[PDB]
């Protein structure tokens, strides 16, 4: 997380750290599934237990953590690992059920009526261990509170100058300040863009950290997140059948 | 080769000498690598070719890494190198490493080392049907008074006297579990003796050692009392008593508690167990 | 004895450790972090020797994780 | 890119190639994470340390500042990658391995001839050359003809070198398709016992292999056997395509524990009634792993000289180097191909016993000596000295050992007497004013536990050089008789004066006194020094039973009893002495043969050496082996007789395969080795009944796997091995922790 502050115990009990060929993050679903980005996990996708999955801790360098082992990795078939992040979503199945406790609770899947909380300019939260404002990976968990950006306003800010055409798509949502300074960065991919359901006082993930400007937090550039609600039947079909 | 996602680890070998006896002299560090791994040749040359003299020579013939040290220091001196697994091997067993004075091989030191904790190398890689084949040599795991799908009436007597025909039958209480190289050791105390062959003067309050391979999924928790019967092994412990290996020809079953045995469902089954123990413990297999 | 519940506890309503006919036990998943499904966990010892729920089922309840629950103010 | 420019810019600050090399070593990242200043303190030249430290500090600072920044892209994930390495300005590595030259031959061709040949596999096309030699028409060079070998479809199987049983193994045969068409292949592993395999072996798996591509196939297997299994992967193309290939390889599967070796030797003496019947208790080690079905191997011999130096001993095709069973990478170890082979030839030459062995042994002997000469000459320095390792400092001790051995071997290997004359001249330049020789980096130290190390080392080194210089006198002819031979003889006399006063002054160690006695006996020292050195050595002798040896005092356990070599019993095994004792008594035995000849002290000493040898060949290590075999060969020449002495021995044991009993006829004429050793059960005791008119030797080897090490294994030396995963180690390498 770029330009944020350090989280305290219990703030993000669904945060998952994933280590393999890439440094990435994830969000726990139920007690045996991890929600993350497809581009971050496609590396070593056919090796089931290749990923080092660590959760329930606030420090990346910590020797004490809760270990989880992956039984299988599911990548969305719509994703194309050439260039672009269309349909950037992946589900990781954990071999053993996680011990839900004070520092480990899953994030809720978004309801179909939860878009009343994902409105433009409303505040959302992103969290993860990424490149900080000083230029190095975070030694402890960081987070930002950022507002959602209009889809038309986000599309206009991309495809130029260096970005390829069709980078923004209907499966995405955006967030970030107009002036920059609050954004995700390299290492936060798969992290959960969470929103507060004030009617139930519960948190749910609405976006998955995907891509953005190569220069993190640049003014006039916004972070792009994979929208979860489009894949709710796809998530339920994999969890129920596999 | 290409891709395949190879497994890589990093070694660290430290040597030092306590006391001034056997001072200096050329010593050889013999490291037996874990199964499937071979030491990376590139990093090994950095120990000898650089201006830093961390080793004088190295040989990589076989699964062994031979390191030539000119002298063994009093304070720790450590050498590290990468190792890469060519063919994936899971459930890896610990291996030995040995440091010895070349011209005085009586001064030596051998030690075991294992894979890093919470590493995927300790997890299995067997396919579903292969795992079922793998435990064909492993002891059967059952809770108290549990009936198998093929266990017809009189199954305990059939196991003891027909097949695999038990040679020793004990009733022990598990005291403590120790982890040895590729084996788990359970220190037990015998509470009742049913039959024995090689283990003469086996009695109550006598202590024995029961071992099982690390691959098998059986675990004997301390504080519980088990019925154990099988065939006597060939090894002995520190006091001279024989040791026992638990495999597919061994019958292990935790004995039911008083509260569970008088339950309506298990009362009939608990009677079969005690009737068998009195029958076999008194008259043996002379049916 | 009642079958232990994953991520849950069992409470004797009738009396300490009484498991005989018509005795009542109350299952409970670990509070806050878990919630119970299928049934509400009230079980009574039936005449056939099986613990039966209020609905008449002989199998255990299931505890389900409660998602969300952040410590932010 | 930016890292390469900055490092090369730092290298540009040093113009000298010495400074550049010291700087280039600094920027190279050590495998283990040692601190830069801590690492820089090791280099031995301060003029090299100053640029090494500056470049190492700049490289680490630059590498950590640039760390975590690389791999730019629109993605928000971060690839884990190791730290950038300097791309060397040294020469690039051109390929150096090529398939061996098959069809390298010469054939008698009359007018014309056709050769049926089987083509080795490869992807590179090769050309065949030819030379015709005719007595009447002369030489002719044939024009090259091309032969292109190619593969339509290739199966490649890899398996580990060593696998413990019950380890989960996923073997990955790779299907290589060179055809321009997509190919569907049916692959399967043939069923074989001892392997838990999918479908019990022979489970077909359909794999599509694209054109010009490779596809690994995953099979799961776990070995349950304890020996070795040959597994065969079969691949066959479906449809009407005849493509297909099969690979069969042997997978070595080992037992769970770690190998433990127990070697005990027993004296066979039927002359006394106490040795006619003896019992071997077997093994009952508490650390031995269960199962396994281990065996105990027994070697009974009454023909000790021929078994040690014959076709089954020092003159084996692989020589004693394969019997000693230690790595021989060092330079001194090269003489294990030379000094034992030379001693074996000396025994057979002086006893005229070559006719008994097969005649190919002489070819084995000259091959071993030429192999040692060819290897040891790689360590020769420009000035005639020898170094322990290549590009290492010269060792005075090793230079002496080479001269002592290569002086005898140069005639049969085609050596140069001029080079050995150059070698001895360098040794003479190392003699100090006192007459002692000095080594700036000796290979052996040995003299430990016992104090006064400088006195023992200088005397033992001086005596070792003089023994080497005396053997070097055999090289000289008429050319060096006046200029060089007079210098060497004067140098030996000057050093003998140093050894003479140190022997007369006394207080020398047992090892230093033994080599001094042989030095003053090989060289014809004056009778006063020759006698006092013998009397000084005999005062340190230890005698028990019919054995005579020289040992060392390992302090005292507070107030302890004095008679240390008191216990002895022919029914008990002979304790294996340390290497220092073997080398000391070997020099004393060599001194005894020259001073007194074949005597009762020579018999008692040599009988101890004969009963101190290891199971399958040598002694404790290389240095003690070459000197003990040199001493025993000299004794066996002196004590050789034509009598048919032998013994009768009967061994029996109740093993797991029933009661087995063997009755053996042993005598001096036999050659008994590996093929004659007996097999008994590891746990079962063995009963031996001996009878005859001569003494013998019985050795037992018990090797088994243990699940734990002894509690007294690591009293002095210590070794600790740890291993970490790559992701855990790399993040720990780039770690900035306990700070901010
Ligand atoms: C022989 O094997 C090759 C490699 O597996 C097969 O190539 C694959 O062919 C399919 C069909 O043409 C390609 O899918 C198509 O890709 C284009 C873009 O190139 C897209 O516009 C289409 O909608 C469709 O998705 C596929 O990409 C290609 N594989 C790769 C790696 O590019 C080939 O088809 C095989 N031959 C036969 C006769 O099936
Ligand atoms: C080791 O044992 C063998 C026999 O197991 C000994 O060979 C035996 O030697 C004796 C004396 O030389 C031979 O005695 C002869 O026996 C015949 C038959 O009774 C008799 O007619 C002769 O007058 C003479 O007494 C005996 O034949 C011979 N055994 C065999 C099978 O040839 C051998 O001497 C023993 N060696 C040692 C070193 O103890």
């Amino acid at each position: 997380i770029y330009g944020g502050q350090k989280a305290k115990p219990g703030d993000f009990p669904w945060q998952v750290l994933i280590l393999g060929g890439t440094t990435a993050a994830g969000a726990l679903l139920y007690d045996n599934w991890v929600l993350t980005a497809a581009h971050a996990v496609y590396e070593q996708k056919h090796d089931a237990s290749a990923l080092d999955i660590r959760m329930g801790t606030l420090k990346r360098l910590s020797p004490h953590y809760t270990q989880a082992w992956s039984e299988a990795v599911f990548i969305h078939e719509g994703y194309t690992h050439d260039a672009g992040f269309d349909n950037d979503i992946a589900l990781i199945k954990l071999n053993n059920k996680v011990v839900i406790n004070s520092n480990i609770t899953p994030i809720c899947l978004p309801r179909k009526e939860a878009e009343s909380f994902m409105r433009t300019d409303d505040i959302g939260t992103a969290s993860g261990w990424g490149l900080t404002q000083r230029g190095f990976l975070a030694r402890n968990l960081m987070y930002v509170d950022i507002p959602i950006v209009d889809h038309q306003k986000c599309t206009a800010a991309y495809e130029k100058p260096p970005y390829p055409r069709g980078s923004v798509t209907a499966n995405m949502l955006c967030a970030g300040l107009e002036s920059g300074g609050k954004d995700s960065c390299r290492g936060d991919a798969g992290g959960a863009l969470v929103f507060l359901d004030s009617e139930t006082e519960r948190w749910f993930v609405g976006g998955i950290v995907s891509w953005g400007s190569m220069n993190c937090g640049e003014a006039g550039q916004y972070g792009v997140y994979t929208k979860v609600i489009n894949y709710i039947p796809w998530i339920e079909n994999i969890i129920s059948d596999f | 080769v290409v891709e395949e996602q190879e497994s890589r680890v990093h070694y660290t070998v430290c040597i030092w000498r306590n006391g001034k006896v056997g001072l200096s002299g050329m010593a050889i560090a013999d490291v037996t690598l874990l199964s499937g791994f071979h030491a990376l040749r590139a990093d090994l040359e950095k120990l000898t070719s650089l201006s830093d003299r961390y080793v004088s020579h190295f040989e990589t013939e076989g699964p062994h890494v031979l390191l030539y040290f000119d002298s063994v220091p009093t304070s720790r001196e450590c050498v590290g190198f990468e190792a890469v697994q060519e063919v994936p091997v899971g459930l890896v067993q610990p291996a030995s490493a040995t440091l010895y004075d070349y011209y005085n091989p009586e001064r030596r030191c051998s030690v075991f080392y294992g894979a890093p904790s919470k590493s995927r190398l300790l997890a299995t890689l067997c396919s579903a049907e292969v795992c079922q084949c793998a435990e064909g040599k492993c002891p059967r795991q059952r809770r108290a008074l549990e009936r198998g799908l093929q266990d017809e009436d009189g199954y305990r007597m059939k196991f003891a006297c027909y097949y695999p025909r038990v040679e020793y039958g004990f009733q022990v209480k598990v005291l403590r579990e120790d982890s040895r190289a590729a084996f788990r050791l359970f220190e037990t105390k015998i509470t009742q003796v049913l039959h024995f062959t090689k283990d003469v003067k086996a009695a109550a309050n006598q202590m024995r050692n029961f071992l099982v391979r690390a691959s098998c999924r059986l675990r004997l928790e301390p504080g519980k009392e088990y019925l154990i019967m099988g065939l006597d092994g060939a090894t002995y412990d520190l006091e001279g008593h024989p040791q026992y290996l638990l495999d597919s020809n061994s019958w292990i079953e935790e004995m039911p508690s008083e509260r569970l045995c008088r339950s309506t469902r298990q009362r009939a089954a608990c009677a079969q167990l005690n009737d068998f123990l009195q029958e076999y413990g008194t008259q043996g297999c002379q049916v | 004895p009642p079958d232990d519940l994953p991520s849950g506890r069992v409470e004797y309503i009738t009396g300490p450790g009484v498991t005989t006919y018509k005795a009542v036990i109350q299952y409970s998943c670990e509070e806050t972090f878990y919630t119970m499904k299928v049934n509400d966990g009230k079980y009574v010892c039936e005449a056939d020797g099986f613990w039966t729920s209020s609905k008449g089922e002989k199998s255990l309840p299931v505890c389900e994780p409660v998602c969300g629950l952040s410590a932010r103010t | 890119v930016n890292f390469q420019k900055a490092i090369n810019e730092k290298l540009g600050q040093y113009a000298s190639p010495t400074a550049k090399r010291c700087c280039q070593d600094g920027v190279t990242r050590l495998p283990m994470m040692r601190s830069c200043e801590q690492r820089a303190a090791r280099v031995q030249q301060p003029d090299c340390r100053e640029p090494f430290l500056s470049c190492c500090q700049f490289a680490e600072s630059l590498r950590k500042k640039s760390r975590d920044k690389g791999q730019a892209g629109l993605q928000r994930a971060l690839e884990i990658l190791q730290e950038e390495d300097l791309i060397d300005e040294d020469d690039i590595p051109v390929r150096s391995f090529f398939p061996e030259n098959w069809l390298w031959r010469v054939e008698t061709v009359d007018r014309f001839q056709i050769l049926t040949l089987w083509l080795p596999d490869s992807l590179t096309t090769w050309e065949i050359h030819g030379l015709s030699l005719s007595k009447t028409k002369g030489l002719c060079v044939a024009t090259p003809v091309q032969l292109r070998v190619f593969r339509e479809f290739h199966l490649h199987l890899r398996l580990p070198m060593s696998v413990r049983r019950f380890e989960q193994l996923e073997l990955r045969p790779v299907l290589y398709n060179y055809l321009d068409k997509n190919l569907t292949v049916s692959v399967h592993v043939s069923p074989v016992e001892g392997l838990c395999l999918a479908g019990g072996g022979g489970l077909a798996q359909q794999v599509l292999v694209p054109a010009g591509s490779a596809r690994p196939v995953a099979f799961s297997v776990v070995p349950t056997a304890a020996a070795a299994v040959s597994l065969k992967v079969v691949a066959r193309g479906s449809f009407e395509f005849p493509v297909g290939d099969a690979v069969s390889k042997v997978l070595q599967i080992e037992k769970e524990g770690a190998i433990h070796r127990e070697e005990l030797v027993y004296e066979l003496n039927p002359l006394d009634h106490r040795g006619r019947t003896l019992e071997i208790p077997g093994n009952s080690d508490p650390n031995m792993i269960p199962d396994g079905d281990f065996n105990s191997y027994v070697r009974v011999t009454a023909s000790d000289p021929l078994d040690t130096l014959g076709s089954e001993g020092a003159l084996s095709p692989g020589g004693v180097a394969s019997l000693l069973r230690l790595p021989r990478g060092c330079g001194e170890q090269t003489m294990i191909y030379l000094a034992p082979t030379l001693a074996a030839s000396r025994y057979l030459d002086k006893t005229e016993q070559w006719s008994t062995l097969p005649p190919e042994t002489k070819d084995h002997a000259v091959d071993l000596i030429q192999k040692g000469y060819m290897r040891i000459q790689q360590f020769r320095k420009a000035d005639g000295s020898y170094a322990a390792w290549l590009s290492r400092d010269s060792s005075t001790w090793l230079t002496a050992f080479v001269l002592k051995v290569l002086s005898l071997a140069q005639e049969q290997v085609g050596g140069s007497p001029e080079k050995l004359q150059e070698t001895s001249n360098w040794l003479l330049s190392q003699q100090q004013a006192d007459g002692s020789f000095q080594d700036p980096c000796p290979v052996l130290d040995r003299s430990m536990q016992g104090g006064l190390v400088g006195n023992d080392e200088t005397v033992a080194l001086t005596a070792f050089v003089t023994i080497a210089l005396h053997h070097g006198l055999a090289v000289f002819q008429d050319e060096g008789a006046e200029p060089l031979k007079q210098r060497v003889e004067a140098s030996i006399s000057k050093a003998n004066s140093f050894l003479g006063e140190k022997a007369s002054a006394g207080l020398l160690g047992a090892h230093a006194a033994a080599i001094t006695a042989y030095a003053l006996s090989l060289t014809k020292a004056p009778v006063d020094l020759l006698g006092v050195a013998h009397n000084n050595l005999m005062a340190m002798a230890q005698e028990t039973g019919d054995n005579l040896y020289w040992g060392s005092v390992t302090g005292s356990q507070s107030n302890a009893v004095s008679p240390t070599p008191a216990p002895r019993n022919p029914s008990d095994p002979m304790p294996q002495a340390p290497a220092l004792w073997i080398e000391t008594t070997a020099y004393a035995l060599l001194h005894l043969l020259l001073h007194e000849g074949k005597a009762e002290m020579a018999d008692q000493a040599s009988a101890w050496l004969t009963r101190q040898g290891s199971f399958q060949g040598g002694f404790r290590s290389t240095q003690d082996t070459v000197i003990a075999l040199d001493a025993l060969s000299a004794y066996w020449i002196a004590s050789h007789t034509t009598e048919e002495r032998g013994l009768n021995v009967t061994l029996s044991s109740t093993g797991r395969n029933g009661f087995k009993s063997h009755a053996l006829q042993l005598n001096n004429r036999q050659i008994r080795g590996l093929e004659e050793e007996l097999q008994f059960s590891l746990g079962s005791k063995i009963n031996v009944k001996v009878g005859g008119n001569s003494k013998g030797t019985l050795k037992v080897l018990r090797t088994y796997n243990v699940l734990d090490m002894k509690n007294t294994t690591c009293q002095d030396l210590q070794i600790e091995v740890t291993v970490k995963g790559h992701v855990e180690y790399t993040m720990e390498a780039n770690e900035d922790y306990e700070d901010y």
